[PDB]
């Protein structure tokens, strides 16, 4: 048997980038704004997709 | 700051002046070929004819 | 005293010609010992694919017995006078040399004449030396840099007499007979292609009269009125890859065509080779070596060793590098070596030009120190240049080499030229010919 | 500097009348001066105060 | 002839170890290369003995006996 | 004039805030290549002390707390341990740049 | 032995200026 | 014992006795060479039997 | 003008030898009595790390400055260390010889020995030891010294693997302080001026001037060790206690070594005048290599026979060589053979000192051991003064003395000491 | 080919403690052939042992005259049935051997351990001799090991003699090893680097005093009681009982009762102990040393 | 080697992760520590924690009669082979009279072994392992040792 999370290619890329990424322990709430920017980007993608769907 | 002010760097620079200048001439002639400047292409003895 | 007037104060070499055309040359020194040798223009460039091992197998049979001293009597005489007897063969030159004391000069000259013009080839000795040369062939390809040396010459001078090795192939070893050896001896051991060179405590008039007494009238006749000639050898850009992954290290040699023996650019190319240099894993310099390739290799742990070479033959040669590295850094060292070569081609800098000039001066004088190397230089110089080039002339050429002519000659011989590549071992990561070529030129000049 | 960007936002909101022109010029001049001149000199002064050389 | 280089003829470079601090102008011959020698396996460190009571019993007194097993760790009995 | 200078330096040292986390000036030095070479040239015990101090500062910053008043490092016991190693590294680097320049 | 390794002939592939091995290059390589 | 020829430098360099005056090794028997690659005449040897093999049972 | 040696003894004990032959390359050596024999069981390999540490940071010159300056002027810096001696040799143009002098003297006398530099250099120590033991002859000789001697000369020239990774700057500083003193140093210069050599020695050699830490006298033990490693060729060195160097008995041992065979003289030669080669080849058809191994250090010597053979024929070759030496000890030898041995020894000595590197090494060793140069004519005279009965006595001493054997290979047929 | 890596790992694990290496070196310097052969594979032989060599070894030494099939908790009929089913196809005596000629000597491996190990042995009797029984009694007299956790070894003469002139950690014992045709009896000393010389000298002088005759009958009786108790505790478990009956089946070809074994152990006399100690003292010596060997004496210094 | 019956040992040999591992069940008066001790290198701690937790929850979720019978035979042989010998018999007697107040006979132990089957093995494993806060003790290069939240997340499955 193998560890699928670190042996599957897309899954090991995801694991090394976002799951088992070594992050600093002491980063404050100012470090959340990159993830907030990405989520706002996705929100803009979907919401504007519906706007251009009806525009 | 003072990394590029010495005799070795000066003679490397003046060795590379002809190559960099020729590359600049290549960039200039390619840009005027791409953009078709009247101000340059009206003075060459051939290419000026097709503008009329 | 300074370097220039010291090089003037080095004693000169007296050259004389006998009636048969053989060149007797000598350099006198204050040493109590002398080194006397015979250098003959014979080798694989003269061998013609049916007697490819003739000269080297004759080098085997030279010390095994002669007409005057049969069997071990000659070796007994050499041991009794305490001399050291050595020989070597190349693609162009075959040499037999003796190191002895100064008082044994007549015995040394007589023994050398006996070796040269009175060699006896007994058939039982021929068979025993056939076994010996097969065993030494196995020992030679047991070593690994000689294999890449021969592979590089084969892929560089393919279709020419310069590709074939000095020791020849095993089939030629097994089918060579006494008649072919005698034909080679009567064809390529002529007087006008031989230099008797002595160095050390040797007096030139004594050497001349000893040559007149013993070594005069070697052949003087070609017995067909036919002197063989050396055709030019075509250099083909090519690559040979002997993949065998069981070997722990990979040897890769990359070369281009050299200028030749008499070409004036040889000094400039030696300056460039001094700038690039050589390195192995036992050098204690560390990361502070002046050579950029050596510094990069020791910083990144790329190779076990590398070297630059400039082999010269009659109007041809092989100029390049040879490196031993593991299978995971061959492309790295090919990239960095090509970067260093084109850095000399385009942006050679006067500081390392002067550094390479000093290195070449030190290398020349330190090699020429010693009776046996200076005798070898005398013999090879009278064979190749037709004269012994003085150290004053060498230093004058080194002094007149500057940065501009260095980068000009380097762009002439290195920049945008098809190379000869010889890889041996785990050479999977060795880049192919197209990538080696694309490293041999740059897109920014 | 952050205060200066807030001043710049307010002035860009406001029209072209007295004294918004001179407030905008002073704000832009101070913004560029802080971001290009004042901050590296403050860093050098900071290093000297901490006795790093 | 008061030197080992002139005293032992062929054994002089065996009796003398030569290493250069800086590279010479002339390259040598037989440069040599380490052919990537293997690494010993990593093992758990054994306890030392700082007292006579802990050192007692460690001296061998019997022929050496090796023992391996299919699912039993190997044991060496002294 | 010197005493007022030391007093103002101590006031700035308190106002900087890295004494509250148990750090020293060398601990708060940013790792340039020269700084990293100096840290590699540090001995074992100073390296371990520096890395433990850095880890404790990271823990305190994660908890958004500072050390108690008696556990603050003071101005007179702040040692410049990285200073000679860093000076040597910069000196060797400047020698290398001078040799490459000439 | 390694000396038995002789490179095979390529005359079916060579250009017109490099057919013979008795004529040196650098008077035709630059033209090619 | 002092000098031996060098292939790359083309000069008589320094060496030990064991590679200067005995370049042939101390091997007992000269081993055979490798196979003849790119041979015109090929003689394949029959391995075991074809009727003994090719059995999927 | 080629002049003779100029010798001076400074008040701190330093010996200076100079020879101005106006050679184009000036070569300056500095010879210290700091070989591997001066270490004890607690700091083995310190001499090896010191030999490899000749391009480190010094007081007044950094490692980068030393390496770049010497390679820019084109000179070379090498360290040749035997079990008794260490030679630091610099070589270069006469114009750059002053900075070569100050670099060599900085390296020899003022080593900073920073911890990170030796920590980086331990890997190079591993690489150098592996390259040195790539051939079996060096391994056999090191094992032979370890078997033959007890304390002093049994210390290996290369660092033991347990001591690797454990040599420290404090131990290196202790070794340099205790053994790099002016009474054990000799500064020799070829192609330089005696006045400038003297002045640079007196303005770089004020810091250390003592006699130094005296080493222990070497004690002989004898015995044998075997490296069963399955090689096709069996190496076997069988030696015994001989005279220390600088003796008439040492000269007799050298004459006996050249009588029994002290290396080949003809490429691919049959060695028809070597007595050992004759005695082995009279009964063996397999290839072999039998020679006489002589090594005379200033405290004591090792003389014996060295043998490379096949696995099956190793016992036959060793027995034939030992029987030949026993016949020589009984006295079955001829004055013609003795004269040929003397001529071979004279030719070997003159060929060793005709090269300038060998000349520098010989003058440095002579300056260390005796303090004055003794000309080669006197060497020739004393070699002639060696008698035949002295050779017979030396062979009897080797036969009667207890033996030290170092063997390696496939030893199914290699005999032992009590089987000889 | 997959198993040779496990061979290397097993050698490293077995050599994790220095007594294994000391005993291997001691056998190597004590014998010339057939007992200088290491019990673990040499590093050069790793990567070189072939399946043909394994087949040759099995076919030459796994023969019926050299095998003994013993069983606890199994029926004799079942054992005989499986024996005639499987083991009947083997030939006979197979290869003979090499008689294990003695050489003596010494080797000293310096590896910088905190302690110094030194084994000094000499030739002794083989398995099945009253001299061998006397050597075992002498080994238990000089101290074959501790009987108390964190004890002082009051009865152990070697331990008392070494502890008389030391204040450092140490361990001295009597090493005895008998075989088919040769034996090795001697002393084993683990000591400090500085005190190795005095520890070895004190142990050797204690054995020399025993050889001269400085012993009492009460200590001989105590040694006999120790040997009888050790033998009975060896037979006590099923592992030791099976190993004992297998070893007896190989060596003697017949089973010997523990009552008879204890009877002959009691029949060992003290004069035989003196004779065995004299044999060890006067015999040629084999020394295997390891550690920091600056103060460890050589064989001629003893 | 690879073909060991224990799947944790088999995957350890197959992926070359650990140096060794063992399982312990230490019991005191109404208290116990039950788990696994493993020594490995710094590049395999995460892998062995993942595999050990996977095997624990495989026992908690999907037991098998064949492997349960194998383990019962293993425990039978371990018990009788340990009680072979008078010193372990005396040790068991002393420990049993100190702990149970009586000496549990081998017949009673065999009866309990025969009583254990896969269903109550699954129930007891889910009672004692599944969704339980562990005690973790690490020593050495344990930077790759997973976080405690990751250990808990491995100590419950999302598919069960
Ligand atoms: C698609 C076909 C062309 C592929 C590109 C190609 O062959 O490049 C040739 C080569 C690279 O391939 P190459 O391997 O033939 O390069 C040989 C280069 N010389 C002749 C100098 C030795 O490209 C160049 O040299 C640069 C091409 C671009 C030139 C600059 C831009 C010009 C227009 C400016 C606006
Ligand atoms: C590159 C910058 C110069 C480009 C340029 O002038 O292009 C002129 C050319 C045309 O040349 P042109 O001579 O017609 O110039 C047009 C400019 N006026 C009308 C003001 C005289 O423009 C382009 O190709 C567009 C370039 C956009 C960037
Ligand atoms: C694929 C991604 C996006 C799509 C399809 C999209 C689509 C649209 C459409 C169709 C409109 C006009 C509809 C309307 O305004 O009623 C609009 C307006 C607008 N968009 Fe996007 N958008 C996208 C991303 C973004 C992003 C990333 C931003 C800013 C960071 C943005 C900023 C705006 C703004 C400010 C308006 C003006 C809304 C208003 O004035 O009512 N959009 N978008």
């Amino acid at each position: 048997m193998t560890n699928m999370r670190k042996t599957h290619p897309l899954f090991k890329i995801i694991n090394h980038s976002f799951i088992d990424l070594p992050a600093p322990s002491n980063i404050s709430s100012w470090w959340n704004f990159g993830s907030l920017l990405g989520v706002c980007l996705m929100v803009q993608i979907i919401t504007g997709l519906f706007l251009a769907m009806h525009y | 700051l003072s990394r590029f002010l010495g005799p070795r760097y000066r003679e490397l620079a003046r060795n590379w002046i002809p190559t960099a200048g020729m590359w600049g001439t290549v960039g200039a002639v390619g840009l005027v070929w791409a953009t078709d400047w009247r101000l340059i292409l009206d003075w060459v003895p051939y290419i000026n004819g097709k503008f009329k | 005293a300074t370097f220039a007037q010291a090089l003037q104060s080095v004693p000169e070499t007296q050259v004389s010609i006998l009636d048969n055309g053989l060149r007797v040359a000598s350099e006198q020194s204050s040493h109590a010992t002398c080194t006397v040798g015979v250098w003959i223009d014979a080798g694989s460039r003269y061998e013609t694919e049916k007697n490819n091992g003739a000269g080297y197998f004759l080098e085997h049979l030279a010390f095994k017995g002669t007409k005057n001293r049969p069997g071990n009597a000659l070796e007994k005489e050499v041991e009794s006078i305490g001399a050291h007897l050595n020989a070597y063969s190349t693609r162009e030159h075959t040499a037999y040399l003796i190191k002895a004391l100064s008082k044994d000069l007549p015995k040394v000259v007589e023994l050398l004449a006996d070796i040269v013009q009175n060699s006896s080839l007994e058939d039982s000795q021929i068979e025993k030396e056939r076994d010996v040369i097969l065993r030494e062939m196995q020992e030679n390809d047991a070593s690994m840099q000689n294999v890449v040396f021969d592979y590089l010459h084969a892929t560089a001078f393919q279709g020419t007499p310069l590709a074939q090795a000095v020791e020849g192939p095993s089939e030629n070893v097994r089918r060579l007979s006494r008649t072919d050896l005698t034909d080679y001896l009567n064809r390529h051991y002529k007087a006008p292609r031989m230099v008797l060179a002595a160095a050390g405590g040797v007096e030139h008039q004594q050497l001349l009269d000893l040559a007149q007494k013993h070594l005069s009238s070697v052949s003087r006749v070609y017995e067909e009125d036919a002197v063989p000639g050396l055709t030019p050898c075509r250099f083909t850009g090519s690559e040979i890859r002997h993949r065998d992954d069981a070997l722990p290290l990979a040897h890769v040699a990359i070369a281009v065509e050299g200028p030749g023996w008499a070409n004036p650019d040889n000094v400039t190319l030696q300056v460039a080779n001094a700038i690039i240099g050589h390195y192995d894993c036992t050098y204690g310099g560390g990361v502070h070596l002046s050579s950029p390739l050596a510094s990069v290799a020791v910083a990144n742990k790329l190779c076990q060793s590398f070297q630059t070479f400039n082999i010269s033959y009659s109007d041809t040669g092989l100029l390049g590098a040879h490196f031993v590295c593991d299978a995971m850094s061959i492309d790295d060292m090919v990239f960095f070596l090509q970067g260093q070569w084109m850095r000399l081609c385009t942006s050679a800098t006067e500081s390392e030009v002067t550094r390479g000039k000093n290195i070449l001066r030190n290398a020349l004088v330190s090699h020429l120190d010693g009776t046996t190397p200076v005798c070898e230089d005398i013999g090879r110089s009278l064979l190749t240049y037709g004269r012994r080039i003085p150290l004053a002339e060498w230093e004058s050429r080194i002094q007149e080499v500057d940065a501009q002519m260095l980068r000009d000659i380097c762009s002439k011989y290195f920049y945008d030229q098809c190379p000869a590549v010889a890889g041996y071992g785990p050479i999977e990561q060795l880049p192919d010919y197209n990538r080696i070529r694309s490293g041999m030129f740059w897109l920014r000049f | 500097l952050v205060a200066n960007l807030l001043i710049l936002t307010w002035i860009g909101g406001q029209p072209v009348e007295h004294p918004f022109i001179i407030i905008g010029q002073l704000a832009s001049i101070s913004y560029f001066s802080i971001i290009l001149i004042l901050m590296p000199i403050s860093g050098i002064i900071e290093d000297k105060m901490l006795k790093l050389y | 002839m008061l030197s080992v280089a002139a005293r032992s003829g062929p054994f002089a470079p065996v009796l003398s170890a030569t290493s250069r601090g800086v590279a010479g102008a002339l390259r040598p011959l037989l440069q040599g290369a380490v052919p990537a020698a293997s690494e010993p396996p990593v093992l758990d460190v054994k306890r030392p003995f700082l007292c006579r009571e802990s050192l007692s019993g460690q001296a061998a007194a019997r022929p050496l006996v090796a023992t391996v097993g299919l699912n039993v760790p190997a044991s060496v009995r002294f | 004039s010197s005493k007022w200078l030391d007093g103002f330096r101590k006031w700035y040292y308190n106002a900087a805030g890295f004494n509250k986390l148990g750090l020293m000036r060398d601990d708060t030095l940013h790792e340039t290549e020269d700084v990293k070479e100096a840290i590699r040239r540090l001995p074992e015990d100073l390296y371990n002390d520096r890395m433990f101090r850095i880890k404790r500062a990271l823990d305190l910053t994660m908890r958004h707390q500072i050390l108690p008043k008696d556990q603050w490092t003071k101005y007179e016991e702040d040692k410049f341990y990285l200073e000679p190693y860093l000076k040597e590294v910069i000196r060797e680097r400047k020698e290398r740049e001078e040799w490459a320049k000439k | 032995s390694h000396t038995d390794v002789k490179v095979p002939d390529f005359s079916d592939y060579r250009r017109a200026e490099v057919l013979d091995s008795t004529k040196s290059s650098k008077e035709s390589s630059e033209a090619r | 014992m002092y000098y031996k020829f060098s292939s790359f430098t083309q000069k008589l360099a320094g060496a030990w006795a064991s590679e200067a005056y005995t370049p042939q090794g101390l091997k007992p028997v000269s081993x055979x060479x490798x196979x003849x690659x790119x041979x015109x005449x090929x003689x394949x040897x029959x391995x075991x039997x074809x009727x003994x093999x090719s059995g999927k049972n | 003008q080629p002049q003779d040696l100029e010798f001076t003894k400074l008040p701190n004990g330093l010996v200076i030898a100079s020879l101005e032959n106006y050679a184009p390359l000036s070569r300056i050596g500095l010879f210290v009595k700091a070989g591997s024999r001066y270490e004890d069981s607690n700091n083995l390999g310190t001499s090896h790390l010191l030999r490899l540490a000749s391009s480190l940071t010094t007081k007044g010159a950094s490692s980068f400055k030393i390496t770049r300056g010497i390679e820019a002027v084109g000179g070379k810096l090498s360290v040749t260390a035997t079990r008794e001696n260490m030679a630091y040799t610099v070589e270069g143009i006469r114009s750059d010889i002053e900075i070569l002098m100050e670099f060599l003297l900085n390296v020899t006398t003022a080593p900073e020995f920073r911890r990170w530099e030796v920590a980086a250099l331990r890997s190079q120590l591993k690489i150098d030891k592996a390259v040195a033991f790539q051939n079996s002859q060096t391994r056999i000789i090191e094992n032979l010294h370890d078997v033959a001697y007890k304390n002093a000369l049994a210390n290996p020239l290369y660092c033991p693997d347990y001591r690797m990774g454990k040599i420290t700057s404090e131990e290196l500083h202790y070794f340099v302080q205790n053994h790099f003193t002016s009474a054990r140093m000799a500064l020799v210069g070829l192609g330089v001026s005696h006045s400038v050599l003297k002045q640079v020695a007196e303005q770089f050699l004020n810091m250390r001037g003592g006699l130094g830490l005296a080493g222990a006298k070497a004690k002989y033990r004898g015995g044998e060790i075997r490296e069963q490693n399955g090689d096709n060729l069996v190496h076997a060195a069988i030696v015994a206690e001989s005279a220390a160097i600088g003796n008439a008995e040492a000269n007799a041992f050298s004459v006996l070594q050249h009588l029994l065979g002290a290396g080949p003289h003809i490429k691919r030669g049959n060695n028809t005048t070597s007595l050992l080669s004759q005695s082995v080849a009279k009964g063996s058809h397999q290839p072999f290599d039998v020679s006489a191994f002589n090594a005379s250090y200033s405290d004591s010597g090792l003389f014996g026979i060295y043998t490379i053979s096949q696995a099956a024929a190793a016992g036959e070759v060793i027995n034939a060589a030992y029987n030949q030496v026993k016949a020589v000890a009984q006295g079955n030898l001829s004055s013609a053979d003795v004269q040929a041995a003397k001529n071979k020894l004279k030719a070997g000595y003159l060929m060793s000192v005709e090269t300038s590197e060998g000349f520098l090494s010989e003058i440095g060793s002579q300056a260390l051991a005796a303090g004055s140069y003794m000309p080669p004519s006197t060497v020739l005279q004393q070699i002639d003064s060696v008698a035949d009965a002295d050779v017979v006595k030396a062979a009897k001493k080797f036969v009667s003395g207890k033996k030290s054997m170092a063997a390696s290979g496939n030893l199914g047929h290699t005999p032992f000491l009590d089987e000889l």
